[PDB]
C-alpha cells in the first residue's frame, strides 16, 4: 500500500510489500499526498503523528465523495522508545463525538 | 381538565396567590413522598420571612436553604448526561454532586406520614440536617479534589446515620446531631 | 380509581394488585419495543427486549383477545401468571418475592388445552 | 390552514405524532450510544496492541541496518515487490455501508524464501504483523468515526423537531 | 360544509346508519377512484353476513378477508415511522408490508368506473384476487426469511399478472386463477 | 366533470383519457418525493424517485408554463408524450400497451430546442 | 422610537448614539453563533467567534445584571466602553474613529 514516513521505516514497509517515502514536513507531506491519493490504487495510507494530526484537514477536499482510502495518525519515531498516550487521543475523540469527557 | 395550567381559572388563581405547590403523580411513582415536584413548585414569602428565621432558628438559616436549593439545581441541570451515558460513565465531580442529590431528596425531602416520629418535624430539626448534609458535602469535596476516590466515600459508615436522623425524637435530637457533626469531623481526618 | 378498595385477601386473591401492576409495565415496554424493532431490526435488540417483545405478542393474542368465554377471576390471574412466566424472574420488579416463589413458573397450558 | 374543527383535529393527531416520533428517536440514539461505548473499548484495545507491535518491527528494523549490513537493508528493499491485494469488503452499519479491509496479503510464495540475509530476514517478518496491527486498527476506527456520525446526526434530529416543530 | 365532518348533519347521520362510507379528497385529486378512505369508514354488518359468505362465496371468505383487513392496519401503523424516517430506512421485513399494501391498494380497492370490464366485479372475482395477493406475500415473506433481497421481489414479473387480474372479464378468469396461483408458487419455488 | 363527454374516438383522439390519468399519476408521485426531500435530503433519494423528481420539475416548467402561446390538442399530446417517455416504459401502468407502442419515445429537444 | 432625540451632544456624552449602536450590533451576532453551535459541532469555529461569544456572556454578565446598585450614565457608559474594548478595531466598524481612540483604553478590570 503507501506510507508517507521516514525512509528508514519505508524500506521495512517494502519488505512487506508497502511502498513508503517521507521527507519530514507537513506541507510536503500534504503536496505529494495530492498524487498519491489519486494514484491510489490501494485502500489505506499512514501518516505519522508529528507530521501533521489530523490527514482530514489535508485530504478532506480531494477524497470528497470517494471513501476508499483511509487514513490514520501512526505512532512516530519518538514513540519508537517511549510509546504513545492511547487514552488521552480515545477521550478527546470521544470528546468531540459524543460532545463532552466521559468515562472518567 | 388534563392537567393544563392555561384554562383561565388556573391562570386567575395564580395571579393572587403566594404560594404554588405541585404535587405530581411522576414521583408518587417512584415512591416519593410528599410527592411534592420541587422544580416547577415557588413561593413569593421567603424574603418577608427571613428576619423571623433569623431570630428563632439560626443567624445562617437562608443561606443554607439557599445552598440547598442550589445543590438541587445542579443536580437537575446534570440530568440529561446521565441518561445519556449513565451514573458511572461521569467524573468524580459530577459523581459527587449526583450522589449528595440523591441523599438530599432521600434523608431530607421525603417524610414519612405514618411514622410515629417523622410525621412531624421542627424547624431546627430541619436546619440540623440541612447543616449536616453541607458539611459533609463540604468534606467530600475536599477528599475528592485530594485525591480519594467516590467508592471509600460512598461505603462510609456517618451515611447510615445522617440518613436516620429522621426518625430521632425532637428531644434526643440536639445530642444525636452534635455528636453525628463529630463523627463527620472524624471521618474527613481519616481522608486527610 | 376505585381499584384498589376492592382487591386483595379477604376480597379477591392477594397477588391482586401487584399482578395489575407488572402486566402494566410489561405491555408499556413492549410496545415500546414493537415501534423501535422497525428501524432498528430485531437482531440489534438485547435478550430482554426481545423477551419483552414476544410477551406483548402473546398477551394481546390471550388475555385480551378471549371471544366470548366466560372467564372467572381464577382462570384469568393463572392466564397472567402464565404469560408473566415469559419473562425472566428478577424482572418482575414490582411483585414480591413470596407470590413470585409461590405462582412463577406455569406456562401456557389451559388457553390452548381448552376452549 | 382553514380554521374548522377537523382541521383541530387533525392538528392535534399530528402533534401527538410528532412527540411519539422524538422519543422513538431518542431510544434509537440510546442503543447507539450503547454499541458506541462497546466499541471503544476494543478500539483502544487494537490501539494498544498496535503499539506493542510497533516497538517490535521498530526494534529489529533497527539493529539489522546497522549492526549487520547497512546495505543489505536496501538490497532487500530493492527485492522484494510491493502489494497490491488490498480489496476491501464494503460493510454494513446501521443503514450505512463502509469499506472493510480484507488485504489478501501473501506471505510464503514470494521470492527468495530463504537465504542469507542474518537479521534483515526476520525483521521483514516483524513489519507484517505491523501491517496487520494497522489494518486492524483502521478497520476499528473506520467503525468507530461512522457510529459517532450516526449518533450526531439521529441528536440533530431529535433537537429540530423538539425545537421548531 | 367545507368538508367538515364534524356538522350538525353528519353526526346525526352517524348514530343512526348502518354503514358509513367516507370519501376524502386527497385521494380524488390523484385521480385514484372510488377514493373511497380507509381509515374512516366502517361498517356493522359483516358478522351478520357471514354465513351467507360460507355458503355462497367460499368456506373462508372471512378469513381472507379479516387477513386483508389486518395487513391494511398494520401498513397504516407503520406509515407512521415512514413519515418520520423515510421509507428506505425500515428493514426488509417492513418495506415489504408498504409494499404489500401499496399493491392491494392499487391492484384490488381501485376499480375503473369506465372500462367495459372493470365496471362490475363479481364476488368469486374479488375471492380470486384476495387469494393470490395473499398467496404472493407469504411467499415473500418467507423467501426473505432466507436472504432473498426486497429487490428483487419487486422485479418478479407475476405481479404484473397479479396487477391486470382486474381486468379479465368474469367468463375468462377462472382459468386465469388457476394459471395464476400455479405460476406464483413457481415464481419462489422454481428459484430454490 | 363533463370531461368524459367529449374526449376519446370519434373526438380528439382515442389515447385522450389515458395520457391525462397518467399525468395525474406520475405528477402527485413527484410532488409527494418533493415531501420526502424536505426531510431526508436529495443524496438519499433512489434513482426512480429521482426520476418522478425530475418529472414533476420539467412537468412545471414546459407543459403548464405557456405564456400567451396558443397550442391546438396535438401539440399539447405531443408534449404530454414528451414528458412521459422520461419515465421508464414499465410504469406507465394507466396507459395501454399499443398506445405505448405507438406514441412512446418521443424527446423534449425535438418538439423544441 | 424617540431615543434619537434626547441623546447626544449637549444632552448626553457625545458618542451616545453610536455607542449604542455598536453594542447593540455586538450582541446581535453573538446570540446567533451561539445558536450555530448549539446545533453544529463548536469545532466549526473561527477566531473571532471565540471573541464574540466571550463578547455575549460578559455583556449579559456585567452590563445586565446589576442587581440592586443605582448606576449614573457615565459609568454605564464606562462599562459599555470595557465590554466593547476587548473586541478588536475593524470589528468597532459603527463607531467613528476619533472616539474610537479616546474611550477605548480601559478594559473590563476595573469591576
Amino acid at each position: 500500500m503507501a506510507v508517507i514516513a521516514d525512509p528508514e521505516t519505508a524500506q521495512g514497509f517494502r519488505l512487506a510489500g508497502l511502498e513508503g517515502y517521507g521527507a519530514s514536513s507537513a506541507e510536503e507531506a500534504q503536496s505529494l499526498l495530492e498524487t498519491l491519493v489519486e494514484r491510489g490504487g490501494y485502500a489505506l495510507v499512514a501518516v505519522d503523528e508529528a507530521l501533521l494530526p489530523d490527514p482530514e484537514r489535508a485530504v478532506e477536499r480531494l477524497m470528497r465523495g470517494r471513501d476508499l482510502p483511509v487514513l490514520l495518525p501512526i505512532a512516530g519515531l519518538k514513540e519508537a522508545f517511549q510509546g504513545h498516550d492511547v487514552e488521552g487521543y480515545m477521550r478527546e475523540l470521544v470528546r468531540k463525538t459524543i460532545g463532552f469527557d466521559i468515562k472518567l | 381538565p388534563g392537567g393544563d395550567m392555561s384554562e383561565p381559572v388556573t391562570q386567575s388563581t395564580l395571579r393572587i396567590v403566594g404560594a404554588f405547590w405541585r404535587l405530581d403523580a411522576s414521583l408518587a411513582f417512584r415512591r416519593h413522598f410528599p410527592a411534592i415536584n420541587w422544580n416547577g413548585s415557588y413561593s413569593l414569602f421567603t424574603s418577608a420571612l427571613d428576619p423571623w428565621y433569623r431570630e428563632n432558628v439560626a443567624e445562617d438559616y437562608p443561606e443554607l436553604r439557599d445552598a440547598i436549593s442550589e445543590l438541587l439545581q445542579r443536580e437537575a441541570g446534570l440530568q440529561e448526561i446521565v441518561q445519556l451515558v449513565g451514573p458511572d460513565a461521569l467524573q468524580d465531580a459530577e459523581r459527587l454532586v449526583i450522589e449528595v442529590g440523591r441523599i438530599i431528596r432521600e434523608d431530607f425531602l421525603q417524610q414519612n406520614a405514618y411514622h410515629e416520629v417523622d410525621a412531624y418535624c421542627s424547624m431546627k430539626k430541619a436546619y440540623g440536617i440541612m447543616k449536616m448534609i453541607l458539611a459533609f458535602y463540604k468534606e467530600a469535596e475536599a477528599a475528592i479534589k485530594r485525591g480519594v476516590s467516590i467508592d471509600e466515600i460512598l461505603q462510609l459508615p456517618v451515611l447510615e446515620r445522617i440518613g436516620r436522623a429522621r426518625y430521632v425524637s425532637e428531644e434526643e435530637f440536639p445530642a444525636y446531631f452534635e455528636e453525628a457533626m463529630k463523627e463527620i469531623q472524624g471521618a474527613f481526618k481519616a481522608l486527610a | 380509581r376505585l381499584m384498589n378498595n376492592g382487591v386483595g385477601k379477604g376480597k379477591t386473591r392477594e397477588d391482586h394488585k401487584q399482578v395489575s401492576d407488572q402486566l402494566y409495565s410489561a405491555y408499556a415496554n413492549g410496545v415500546d419495543i414493537r415501534k423501535l424493532v422497525a428501524i432498528i431490526g430485531e437482531d440489534a435488540l438485547t435478550e430482554n427486549d426481545r423477551r419483552y417483545l414476544q410477551f406483548a405478542d402473546a398477551f394481546e393474542r390471550f388475555f385480551i383477545n378471549q371471544g366470548q368465554q366466560n372467564r372467572s377471576i381464577e382462570e384469568s390471574l393463572q392466564i397472567a401468571w402464565a404469560l408473566l412466566s415469559m419473562l425472566p424472574q428478577g424482572e418482575l420488579k414490582r411483585i414480591s418475592k413470596d407470590h413470585i416463589g409461590k405462582y412463577y413458573g406455569q406456562k401456557l397450558e389451559e388457553i390452548w388445552g381448552a376452549p | 390552514v382553514s380554521p374548522t374543527r377537523m382541521n383541530l383535529l387533525q392538528r392535534r393527531g399530528q402533534l401527538r405524532l410528532a412527540q411519539k416520533g422524538v422519543d422513538l428517536l431518542k431510544k434509537k440514539r440510546d442503543a447507539l450510544v450503547a454499541e458506541f461505548f462497546g466499541l471503544v473499548r476494543e478500539a483502544m484495545e487494537a490501539r494498544k496492541a498496535l503499539d506493542q507491535a510497533a516497538k517490535e518491527a521498530y526494534a529489529a528494523l533497527l539493529l539489522a541496518q546497522a549492526f549487520d549490513g547497512p546495505e543489505v537493508v536496501a538490497g532487500a528493499a530493492l527485492g522484494v515487490p510491493p502489494l497490491e491485494g488490498v480489496e476491501a469488503e464494503v460493510e454494513n452499519v446501521w443503514g450505512s455501508k463502509v469499506p472493510r479491509l480484507k488485504a489478501t496479503f501473501p506471505d510464503g510464495a514470494l521470492l527468495s524464501p530463504v537465504g542469507t540475509p542474518a537479521y534483515t530476514l526476520e525483521a521483514s517478518r516483524a513489519f507484517r504483523r505491523y501491517a496487520e496491527a494497522l489494518i486492524r486498527v483502521a478497520n476499528t476506527e473506520t467503525r468507530l468515526k461512522k457510529i459517532g456520525e450516526e449518533i450526531k446526526k439521529t441528536t440533530r434530529r431529535v433537537n429540530a423537531l423538539e425545537q421548531v416543530v
